């Protein structure tokens, strides 16, 4: 029954590895999304400032 | 009064009766007093932390037990609510351990139950350390007054050669 | 697979000490040596068998290192 | 010891590893969300002020 | 004058220290129980007040109660349960 215990714990370790790699992946995904949204807000800010520029000129 | 603190796997709810109710396995055939601990639901992160905690708590437990003895002996010298013949055990919140254990709970007042084991152990440790230092200060002050007072009483005491 | 090397004079106790520090947490793998040769220390041929445990925690690796040093065993390589 | 005892030991080995894995991943995602917001704010403020100065 | 308040303060702080002693050892026993048995964390923990000259019977009863359920792997080192002495 030794080989089964060996296999079972290796399976637990594998899932653990998958779990952390995927959590890190989600982190990466969220960071890119964060960059995309940030830039979107920046562009919104840009349009606003450009409009005020046009208004003042 | 000495107590034994023991914990069983608790796999079945019948364990409580097994522990307490069924004479074949109940402590001293259900004549000895056996009360449940009310412990909040805390978690252990890892095994490595579990072991660290184990050692750290053994060290801290001995530390605090020593402090408790130190303060109790101090009061014994004071002769206020404890003596050498009577009232050796300290009271918990002003009642005996038997009473306290009857109503035992983990106290959120000393450490929040939402704290990790590290933080909880640290808060208690800090508390006891502070208590010990406070005792060191007050005891020093009392021992100082006690000796100086006796020395003055002695100065005006004695036979006509030295009194 | 892998057959570790112990003197196995009192392995019942080695095992127990291992469980005392933590009981029942990891599988103990057993291996045996067929027809062992002269002991590097004892200078004789005895049967040898070994229980090898992989640990994830550092505290247990250090624990069992100290244990194996106290115990009559060669468990040096990973 | 018995095969059932060996199986219980194997379950215990699984159980601590899984708990550690679950806690670490949770910790990782919570911080990831924190880092998301932190980096986002820093970037935004960093460039917004430069735009302001330009303007 | 100092004595009055001294001892009142100390009496209070010592009670608090004792309670802390109780809390910290209940945690000790908590984590040891976890280490000894694994998860989940529902264990049967009892505070025992021995009867006079019952320690033999107590050991007997607790031994039979838990030893048959776990293993030969687990006195000062190996006891079927978590056990700490409360010196009071």
């Amino acid at each position: 029954s030794q080989s089964q215990g060996i296999q079972q714990l290796l399976q637990a370790e594998k899932r653990a590895a998958e779990k952390v790699a995927d959590a890190r992946k989600r982190k990466a995904r969220r960071l890119k999304q964060a960059k995309e949204e940030a830039q979107m807000e920046v562009e919104q800010y840009r349009r606003e400032r450009e409009q005020e520029f046009q208004s003042k000129q | 009064t000495e107590f034994w603190l023991i914990s069983a796997p608790g796999e079945k709810t019948c364990q409580q009766t097994w522990e307490k109710l069924h004479a074949a396995t109940t402590k001293n055939n259900n004549l000895a007093v056996s009360s449940k601990f009310n412990i909040p639901d805390l978690k252990v992160g890892t095994l490595d932390v579990l072991v660290g905690l184990s050692d750290e708590l053994a060290k801290l437990d001995a530390f605090v037990e020593g402090v408790v003895k130190k303060v109790a002996q101090y009061m014994a010298d004071v002769l206020e609510d404890s003596k050498d013949k009577v009232q050796e055990n300290l009271l918990a919140s002003g009642v005996d351990l038997v009473t306290y254990i009857t109503r035992f709970q983990w106290d959120m007042a000393k450490y929040p139950i939402k704290q990790s084991l590290k933080n909880i152990s640290e808060i208690i440790a800090k508390g006891v350390t502070q208590i010990d230092n406070d005792l060191k200060s007050r005891a020093s002050a009392y021992n100082n007054l006690k000796g100086n007072l006796q020395n003055l009483e002695r100065k005006n005491a004695g036979s006509l050669l030295t009194r | 697979f892998v057959a570790g090397v112990i003197n196995r004079e009192r392995i019942p106790t080695f095992e127990r000490m291992l469980w005392r520090v933590c009981r029942g947490n990891v599988f103990l793998r057993q291996a045996e040596i067929e027809n062992p040769l002269e002991d590097p220390v004892t200078g004789d041929y005895v049967h040898k068998s070994v229980f090898i445990i992989f640990f994830q925690g550092d505290q247990l690796k250090n624990r069992v290192k100290k244990i194996c040093e106290g115990f009559r065993a060669s468990l040096y390589p990973c | 010891l018995s095969d059932a005892d060996v199986q219980k030991q194997i379950k215990h080995m699984m159980a601590f590893i899984e708990q550690e894995a679950n806690e670490k991943a949770e910790e990782i995602d919570a911080k990831a969300e924190e880092e998301f917001n932190i980096e986002k704010g820093r970037l935004v403020q960093t460039q917004r002020l430069k735009i302001m100065e330009y303007y | 004058k100092q004595f009055g308040p001294l001892v009142r303060w100390l009496k209070v702080n010592f009670s608090e220290a004792f309670i802390a002693w109780i809390h910290i050892k209940a945690l000790r026993v908590f984590v040891e129980s976890v280490l000894r048995y694994g998860l989940p964390v529902n264990f049967q923990a009892m505070l025992l007040q021995p009867n006079k000259k019952s320690v033999k019977k107590l050991r007997e009863v607790l031994h039979e109660l838990y030893k048959h359920l776990d293993s030969s792997a687990a006195q000062q080192e190996y006891y079927p349960y978590v056990y700490y002495k409360i010196d009071c």
